[PDB]
């Protein structure tokens, strides 16, 4: 009959009813792709176009069965093997890239198997492609969230030492590999015969005897990474460095973000249940033992939440300021004295850094008395203190957009050849010269990834590569070529190059509480909003650009031969034109509201967007700055040039004068041969001491996580006990 | 339901699926 | 196969040099900056 | 047979390739949703049951009181 | 998708080729141009394709993507302009309707042109602002329209 | 999955029922993460040959935001729709060249 | 506000006198 | 002729826009401080 009142709304409304190896692969025929491989021509045949060997179409099309014959019957060592997973494609993927490339647990499942015993020679779900992309990482962009589990059990098995014997870190290994050996469970082996499971030989290797599922069973939940937490912690490793490890396996699967959001609120809890600053910088700290430092893997993976807390704002403090003269502005005494000792001892620094950085490459006595300090950082050393060395930076800042502002003050229509080389005109083009050089070993040193991401270093490049290109192009435009309009361009370089200047040296308020989150958020609204907002209004501007130009052009027929009179009202007795024009133009402006309407409601979404976050930004922007200040030399950009030349001609000479003397000056900013803070590697019985101090914090932490993670487990039946204690009241028993 | 959600559940969904308390509010006053 | 995951990650990437006799407690981590 | 169709919108093939199992996959489907739907289902029964214990809070313990009253 | 957006961004360029291409001391064949004929004979196929997705998938899904009317009205604009050109150059040659023939292809440029936003839709931060413009010439416009207007 | 969407639909055009929908939508979505992979995904939308009723299908053409806009759905149609990864060769240096 | 957050842990020890006394 | 007066000015509007915005973003910072103060 008709069906129910459900049944025409819900319902599914339609009705219905070869010669080469890599062909035998791909349709996964095992018996065919033996024979012709018994006639062979190769096993590494690769068609044309993208370059695919024959194992990387079982790998494809979901035959583990094919790939399980090569490795029984047509191999001869680990060696031979693994060079037919890494052979790349034409994009760059290998065996483990292409079953995660595309959702093939079957496959996947094989290729951990393979690699959990040790069959490889290399890390198979760490080699990159052409993109930089990984197994984990086109699995995770695609969203294949069944093989994304697949590798985050064995990133999180990977992680629990196989030498250590403790009976709660081998029981969370076997929980982990029969969490795998369980997920396959089905899909057997190709031989008929002898038939075995997937995991057979890694359950064997792990001493362990245990003494309708749900879905809280065959899934990594948050009692699993708890079971991990504590195995590493109680195998040895830094419990903190464990849940940063852990959240950013979790961050780079993109589908486990109620995951993210525990690690995140146990990188917290454990953060604060420390009380002095002894405890804080007892969990911090690398030992010989675990010389893993979590401060530094931080500020490398960009994490917020951690770098913004109390207790991580206080161990930067006391090495950045610990004098406290960022409070010498909330007073009248502060802003008199604090600002006169500025200008003395920047004058006095202009005068005097140039002097030390000559003797200091090869007059041995200064450099060993130049290294004395840093650990007391306060004003009896005075160049050591970080906060000191950003000052002088900021006013070596300053100092060249006056210096550059006063360079187009003062050009007249004078005298064109004495003035195309000048002593400022020069000297400023040596400046922007040592910029360039900042910049380079700036990136080079750290990373693309922390340069693209500061404060202003793409911004500082090209007001320096500009003004260099203004110095070159008016030196051969004067002498080389005569003249053209190429002085004219000369004009424009040295536009945009003091445009760039004044809007750099608003980076004097990166600490201001006022100014601060108002500058990074006019970056914000400036960098995201603005350049997608433009290229909308190109699209609609082109539109009526062109549309007018149809609205305006001529038809002439009044001719009795050919092309005689023609009827002229072009802009781009015949009263009916300008009626069309004036209606065409309300729809421009009914357009041009509608727009800026849009537009001001775009940035107010991201005033509300930056502003809810606006003393966490700050105080992980302030970090950053914190820790690149404490491992940079006192030597501004202005100085930066300098120092590289009387090193390199300094250390030239104590080659060929006396051999093994060492301490050079690094021809580097950023010095590496510092640990960032003075409480790492503690030698001697300061180590048992913190050792005993540490596991006094993390054992306190680890369990108010389990009673936390007991409420839990009584909220999930609090419908069953408040039903067992109302029939334990007396209307039955007492 | 009170006998099959008497000490877990056997209507096999944690309890009778559709039964709690109402253990019983007051007037009073 | 020495290193580890964790390992390549977390761990202090430089080599140092172990000082002989270096303490980290208040005073005397500035023995030789104040004398 | 395979005659160039006029309409466009081909709807012999349904929208997705996982819509209709044959097979195993129809017995592993069914034993996927029982087990997703089911813990669904019953975290609802006890996150309706919390608020029904919040709001009537007072009265779940005057009723352990109201024990020593009657028996 | 790619092949369905390559074959539109071609579309406005060869329309607006055509405005900025356009010989005035041209004789009659100006109107029977091959690329005057050829984008004619483009949106009559672009009418015949709004019916069939007119009739398969009906009246409530083909009303709710907010593109299938500028299809429509850029061909029929260019379709009519196409026409009225060629009446308006042999048989009755007056200002009053040359001016309508001159008002369709830019009513048919602007529509060519506000269909080539249609490449952002996929992407994201430009996604948005497709549909943050669609949402508001939907709900908000004809509310305050219909004040302005008082 | 197709009775909380039908009981929506029926509460929609009921226009004093807000209160309901308001829990009948946020039980969509609440069912749709107690589903943790794509394996648990597509078994809970797909029509049997017992019930054929789809909740995707349905979703689509009673014009649904809140279930069309979740992270597993968007899933299933770029799975099926891009499944060669060529979408993200645009966030590279060396693919929008070759690409394009 | 402690008997909000805390429960089912005034329900959990009105059945633990169940497992003493 | 010789492109001359061209090349500045569109570093003259490069200028200008990219200043109006910063100003209209800034403005934007204040309407928006003063209302959750009035509001
Ligand atoms: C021949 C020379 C002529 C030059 C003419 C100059 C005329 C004035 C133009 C001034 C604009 C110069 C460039 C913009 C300066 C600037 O705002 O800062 C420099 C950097 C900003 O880096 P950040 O670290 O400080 O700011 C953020 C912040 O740190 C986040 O936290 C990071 O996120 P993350 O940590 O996750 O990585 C961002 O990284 P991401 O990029 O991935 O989002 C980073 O960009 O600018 C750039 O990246 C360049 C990219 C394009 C920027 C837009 C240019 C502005 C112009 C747009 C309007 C044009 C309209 C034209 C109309 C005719
Ligand atoms: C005076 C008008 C000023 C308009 C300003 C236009 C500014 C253009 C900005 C760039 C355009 C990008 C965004 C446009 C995309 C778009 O789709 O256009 C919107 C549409 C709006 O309707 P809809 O299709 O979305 O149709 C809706 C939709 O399908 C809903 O979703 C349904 O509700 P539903 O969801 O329940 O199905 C509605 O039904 P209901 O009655 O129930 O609500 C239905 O009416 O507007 C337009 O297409 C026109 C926008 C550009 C105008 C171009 C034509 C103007 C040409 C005139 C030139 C003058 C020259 C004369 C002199 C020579
Ligand atoms: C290679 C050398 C290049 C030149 C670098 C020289 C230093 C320039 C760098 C920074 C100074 C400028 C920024 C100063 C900002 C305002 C100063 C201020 O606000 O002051 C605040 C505090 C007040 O101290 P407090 O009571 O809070 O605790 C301190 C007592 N304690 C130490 C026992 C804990 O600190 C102090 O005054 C101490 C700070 C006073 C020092 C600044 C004036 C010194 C003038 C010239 C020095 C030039 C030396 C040249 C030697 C060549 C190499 C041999
Ligand atoms: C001018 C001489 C004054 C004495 C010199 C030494 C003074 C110095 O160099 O500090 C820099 C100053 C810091 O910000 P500033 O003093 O204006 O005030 C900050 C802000 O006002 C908040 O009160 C604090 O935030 P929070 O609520 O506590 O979170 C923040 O403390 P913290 O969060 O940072 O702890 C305060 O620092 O920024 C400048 O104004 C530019 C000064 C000129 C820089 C360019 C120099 C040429
Ligand atoms: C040359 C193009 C070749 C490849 C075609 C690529 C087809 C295509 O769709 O890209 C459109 C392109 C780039 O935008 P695009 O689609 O790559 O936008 C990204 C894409 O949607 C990812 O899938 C998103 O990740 P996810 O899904 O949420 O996980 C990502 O968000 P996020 O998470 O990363 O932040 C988005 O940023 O936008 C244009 O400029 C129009 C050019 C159209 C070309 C029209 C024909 C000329």
């Amino acid at each position: 009959k008709k069906p129910s009142d459900y049944g025409c709304q819900l319902h599914y409304k339609h009705a219905r009813v070869k010669g080469t190896l890599i062909t035998a692969a791909e349709l996964g025929l095992v018996d065919k792709y033996r024979d012709l491989k018994r006639a062979g021509q190769d096993i590494l045949t690769c068609d044309w176009p993208y370059h695919y060997s024959s194992i990387l179409y079982a790998c494809y099309g979901n035959q583990y069965k094919i790939l399980q014959m090569v490795e029984r019957e047509f191999v001869g060592s680990t060696q031979e093997l693994t060079a037919m997973h890494t052979t790349r494609c034409w994009v760059g993927k290998n065996s483990a890239m292409v079953a995660a490339y595309q959702g093939h647990l079957e496959t996947m499942l094989y290729i951990i198997d393979l690699d959990m015993q040790g069959k490889f020679t290399e890390d198979l779900f760490k080699q990159r492609d052409v993109m930089g992309k990984n197994a984990m990482m086109w699995a995770a962009s695609q969203g294949h969230t069944d093989t994304i589990e697949v590798l985050l059990v064995r990133s999180l098995y990977r992680l629990l030492p196989e030498d250590c014997a403790d009976p709660l870190v081998l029981k969370t290994r076997w929980k982990l590999v029969s969490l795998l050996a369980d997920l396959a469970s089905h899909c057997r082996d190709y031989d008929p015969g002898c038939s075995r499971s997937f995991f057979q030989e890694v359950l064997a290797s792990i001493k362990y005897d245990p003494v309708a599922v749900k879905l809280k069973d065959v899934h990594i939940t948050v009692r699993t990474l708890q079971g991990v937490i504590v195995s590493a912690y109680r195998a040895g490793m830094n419990c903190m460095g464990v849940i940063m490890y852990c959240q950013s396996l979790l961050q780079q699967a993109r589908y486990f973000d109620d995951l993210v959001a525990q690690l995140t609120a146990w990188e917290v809890k454990l953060l604060d249940t420390c009380r002095n600053k002894q405890e804080v910088q007892a969990i911090l700290a690398p030992t010989e033992d675990d010389p893993s430092e979590p401060v530094g893997y931080a500020l490398a993976t960009f994490d917020k939440a951690f770098l913004s807390h109390k207790f991580v704002q206080q161990i930067f403090t006391e090495k950045w300021d610990t004098m406290g003269v960022t409070d010498y502005t909330k007073s009248l005494f502060g802003v008199v004295w604090g600002g006169c000792s500025l200008v003395v001892a920047f004058a006095a620094w202009a005068t005097i850094c140039p002097l030390v950085v000559v003797a200091r490459s090869f007059l041995s006595p200064v450099q060993d008395f130049m290294m004395r300090g840093k650990v007391i950082v306060d004003s009896r050393f005075p160049w050591h203190v970080p906060l000191y060395r950003w000052l002088l930076t900021q006013c070596a800042l300053i100092t060249f957009t006056v210096l550059l502002s006063y360079l187009v003050f003062s050009f007249d229509p004078s005298d064109p050849v004495p003035a195309s080389v000048a002593p400022l005109n020069t000297f400023l083009a040596v400046w922007c010269a040592a910029i360039l050089v900042d910049e380079v070993q700036e990136y080079v040193e750290e990373g693309r990834a922390e340069y693209m991401s500061s404060g202003w270093n793409v911004m500082d490049v090209t007001m320096a590569l500009s003004y260099i290109l203004h110095y070159i192009l008016r030196i051969i435009a004067v002498r080389v070529t005569d003249n053209l309009n190429i002085l004219l361009v000369v004009n424009d370089l040295l536009a945009a190059a003091a445009l760039m200047a004044w809007f750099r040296m608003v980076s004097v308020f990166e600490l201001s509480s006022a100014i601060g989150p108002l500058i990074q958020m006019m970056k914000q609204m400036l960098i995201k909003d603005v350049t997608r907002f433009a290229l909308l209004v190109l699209v609609i501007l082109l539109g009526f650009s062109v549309g007018m130009e149809a609205l305006f052009q001529e038809a002439c027929i009044e001719r009795d031969p050919t092309t005689n009179e023609c009827t002229k009202y072009t802009s781009w007795f015949e009263q009916k034109r300008v009626t069309g024009v004036i209606f065409y133009l309300i729809f421009a402006i009914v357009t041009a509201i509608l727009l800026l309407n849009l537009f001001i409601a775009m940035l107010a979404d991201t005033y509300t967007r930056v502003s809810t976050q606006a003393m966490v930004e700050f105080r992980y922007r302030k970090a950053k700055l914190m820790a690149s200040y404490s491992r940079r030399d006192f030597v501004c950009p202005p100085f930066n040039l300098l120092h590289l030349v009387c090193a390199a001609v300094g250390n030239g000479l104590r080659r060929l004068v006396w051999g093994p003397d060492g301490f050079t000056p690094v021809s580097m900013r950023k010095n590496e041969t510092v640990p960032l803070f003075s409480w790492y590697f503690p030698q001697g019985e300061e180590m048992r001491q913190v050792v005993v101090l540490q596991r006094r914090v993390v054992d306190d932490f680890l369990n108010s996580n389990r009673v936390a993670l007991f409420r839990e487990k009584l909220n999930a039946e609090l419908p069953n006990l408040v039903h067992e204690m109302l029939k334990q009241k007396g209307k039955g028993d007492g | 339901e009170e006998a099959a959600a008497a000490g877990g559940g056997g209507s096999a969904r944690e309890g009778a699926a559709l039964h709690e308390p109402t253990w019983g509010v007051d007037d009073g006053e | 196969k020495k290193p580890s995951d964790y390992g390549c990650q977390l761990h202090y990437k430089h080599a140092r040099v172990v000082e002989p006799e270096s303490t980290t407690d208040d005073g005397m981590k500035r023995l030789k900056d104040v004398g």
